[PDB]
């Protein structure tokens, strides 16, 4: 969530604290998890 | 349009987006997002200026040093008129359907 | 009860004195998917807007038959005329709209006509210009005439550098009769627009 | 959109009339209760200051935007930096009652003392202009008066603000093609 | 509700905070929403 | 088991030595229907084809880091570059394809990279060009590198006359080592193509 | 792991390829929202300071690590030690609006005044580099400006930070076999 460390709720609501984001109608975690491993040829023990 | 019943004219209004010089003839301004109307029984015409911009919000204060006015021009012409000499076209402006302002400041009332 | 404001693309044209639109020769377009192009055609939707032009100044000294013949397409210095120098084969309709703004106290009338393949006319031939897609303009009734025609032609796609299929013709049937209370000189303008252009065959670049 | 040009009913020829569509528009920053409840500086006198809202200047934000309304209702809370003791007095008391301490004084707590005042006017709605005596406002159009030894800077803000009957609002006149001022830049 | 940003309830009740309003027994939002749009005559495509 | 022939529009590009296409930063396009344009955008499908360009001549005397930076879009003298002078706001992706044809007896390699907003680089910064959408070319394995990137940018539509978002970068990692049986000098070409352009806002004509 | 050497798809030849196994790895201290929301010092001018994040130095932690991103979105909160009164101004207001107190001033409370600012830029995402005019950034890439009588030390931190499109990050160049610096020791 960030560098917060409070278990209590915030005093100011949500919109006097941050700037509200708006939807309209991530990558490198998908890129680093599709990494090839193992070998390329027939391995032995 | 506030002319008499025998004076007829037709007009056009075009939106020239920024990037080159604004058009000076109604032939050259035919290639904008324009609109024409002629004076008849209903004597009022309302044309909604489109909001075209790169960014999502544009500054309501034109920059002090930067003198190119890179938000846009709006041009209105006459195309012809029949016996409409000395006659007027009073114009007005209103907020649009989806016009909304943002971030209030106090920059001392010029 | 009247819807009298046309638009093509992102340009509109509101007239309050429209007697009606005349669909010439067809109400719908031909099959654009020909066998003489092997399916390599494509619609350019960005060519459909109006473009204004000047025709002549109808004055009181003009007799019967002062005609004006401008061949469509003319010099379009915008998006449509870029396609003439960048594609070899193209087809389109037209929906013309001439304006003759005076006032309701002038007299006379001028016929407007879209006529295909028009050259070498006579003034004795002008009596039968009514056969084409036509629409009269007199200042006592209207100010505009709005004609719409499809692509006619010897074959489905056209080379506009060597051929001009349509010809907007305005001729004056009764002379302009100004009065004590009319308008002395009227000027005839026109905004023309293509309909559903289809280009085929890319030219090489001039560089 | 062609209209009846003189009936003065609202017409909004939207951007769909020549192709396109409109977007969702949010108007929280132009709300009349949001734009008016922030602090504004007024010039103080030495001791006695009637808490009229029409002594806010005409160049500031919520002074030039309060004069947009003909009739307004708003609870006032002030914030005053002073020395001594500052006695607030309600609407229409004698001005000799500024010295008495039974009236709601605020003792000096450094640096400033902010306190919330109620709408004490007799009228249902106050006003920004009034043609009664030809300053040119009644003595009832005030939230009261504050008196200290020497006030230095006292600030107004007006909350739960209701406005009625709008008046014209003026931006300053350009002498150039467009009023170009030096905007902020790195 | 105004320019408040607190999710907690107020400390002072309601009548030591504001001036209470009294009923007895809006416009420009109704005026701006009755705006005519579209066209006036028979439109084309 | 290999489909190794790409095409964009009516132009194709067959290579037989493709190690694979690298989709940089996204596999799919952003929402083109923004609120900063009021729905007045439109796709021009006729801008999607390749256009060739020359980059440099990779010779044997070039050390590490002889880089080349051409800003996209460059001077397109065809259909795509007509849209730059006729529309104000436009967005597009790219799918570049550089070719370095020698033979399988040359050595060395040159890295190819599509990098956004690239200016004021160092040669000490060249060690970490791998972070961008990149694809190596060495003559021992392949001849081409085929990179595809979407529209990145500070905001959804761009003014290309005052801004160039992408920059095709080729630098040489190992020098060209000719042999007794290799090719002396190779020339680096590239055919670049836009993907799904969207223009918004017609300029007035220059006339 | 033998691979296709030029396809530039990710390959991770793990330590199981020659016997052994991998352990559970935790990456909280390298998160982009955790590593960027801490205070950093920038040098101030005397009075007017545009709150651009690219005036953070290139040797510090979250200045050299903010330049890792091409495009960034982050809400800024500042902490400034000053004297006088410090007026914050949003993005793109005229710089004559720094003097007015209706803009969000903070009165002097000893020793310093920290306050949370929203993302006021017009753009969807800001950027750290821009080739538009050949400093070399638009005037829209700022969070606004603060103006006091004399600011002494003003500190930035950036929270809810989202970054896009990474750029190269450089450590300093050793002249020895390895860059040996004096580490802390009892």
């Amino acid at each position: 969530s960030g560098n917060t460390g409070s278990i209590i709720n915030n005093y100011y609501m949500q919109q006097y604290q941050n700037s509200m984001d708006t939807q309209l109608g991530d990558w490198f975690s998908k890129l680093a998890s599709s990494a090839f491993s193992g070998l390329f040829g027939a391995l032995l023990a | 349009f506030t002319g008499p019943t025998d004076a007829k004219a037709r007009y056009m209004i075009a939106y020239a987006p920024p990037g080159m010089e604004p058009p000076k003839t109604p032939e050259a301004a035919a290639h904008c997002i324009h609109a024409e109307w002629d004076t008849g029984l209903n004597s009022k015409f309302t044309f909604s200026i489109p909001y075209l911009s790169a960014a999502d919000y544009t500054y309501t204060a034109s920059d002090v040093a930067e003198t190119t006015n890179v938000q846009g021009w709006v041009c209105l012409f006459q195309i012809t008129h029949g016996k409409a000499d000395g006659d007027a076209l009073v114009v007005l402006a209103s907020a649009g359907k989806d016009f909304e302002l943002r971030l209030p400041v106090d920059a001392r009332t010029q | 009860d009247r819807i009298l404001t046309t638009r093509n693309g992102h340009t509109t044209s509101t007239t309050q004195s429209s007697v009606g639109v005349t669909y010439g020769y067809a109400t719908a377009e031909d099959f654009v998917s020909g066998p003489n192009t092997s399916g390599l055609e494509t619609r350019v939707a960005q060519a459909e807007r109006f473009f204004k032009t000047h025709l002549f100044d109808w004055v009181t000294s003009d007799p019967f038959g002062r005609c004006h013949l401008l061949e469509l397409p003319t010099d379009h210095k915008g998006v449509y005329g870029y396609l003439t120098d960048s594609y070899a084969y193209m087809r389109n309709g037209w929906d013309v709209e001439v304006t003759a703004v005076g006032n309701q106290f002038n007299g006379g009338c001028l016929l407007v006509a879209m006529v295909p393949e028009l050259c070498s006319i006579q003034k004795r031939e002008l009596y039968q210009l009514t056969l084409f897609p036509h629409q009269f303009i007199n200042p006592r009734t209207n100010m505009t005439a709005h004609i719409t025609v499809p692509f006619v032609g010897v074959n489905r796609y056209d080379q506009y550098k060597v051929h001009k299929p349509w010809t907007l013709v305005v001729m004056v049937v009764a002379p302009l009769t100004v009065n004590s209370e009319g308008a002395p000189q009227i000027k005839v303008y026109a905004n023309i627009a293509p309909t559903n252009v289809h280009v085929a065959g890319e030219f090489p670049s001039k560089e | 959109t062609t209209s009846a040009g003189e009936s003065a009913d609202p017409v909004t020829a939207t951007v769909e009339n020549y192709g396109g569509e409109t977007q969702v528009q949010r108007r929280q920053h132009t709300d009349v209760s949001f734009i008016l409840d922030r602090f504004v500086k007024v010039t103080p006198k030495d001791q006695i200051n009637v808490l009229d809202l029409m002594q806010t200047p005409a160049h500031t934000l919520v002074g030039a935007l309060l004069r947009t309304a003909t009739y307004y209702f708003a609870d006032l809370e002030v914030a005053v930096k002073h020395e001594g003791n500052l006695t607030w007095v309600p609407n229409g008391a004698p001005e000799a009652a500024l010295d008495n301490t039974t009236n709601p004084t605020a003792y000096h707590k450094a640096p400033l003392t902010r306190l919330a005042l109620p709408y004490t006017a007799p009228h249902r709605v106050l006003a920004t202009v009034y043609n009664g005596e030809s300053r040119a406002l009644p003595t009832s159009f005030n939230y009261g008066a504050i008196k200290a030894t020497r006030v230095t800077e006292l600030l107004y803000r007006m909350k739960r603000a209701e406005t009625y009957c709008p008046r014209p609002l003026l931006a300053i006149h350009p002498d150039q093609a467009r009023h170009k001022q030096k905007i902020v830049a790195p």
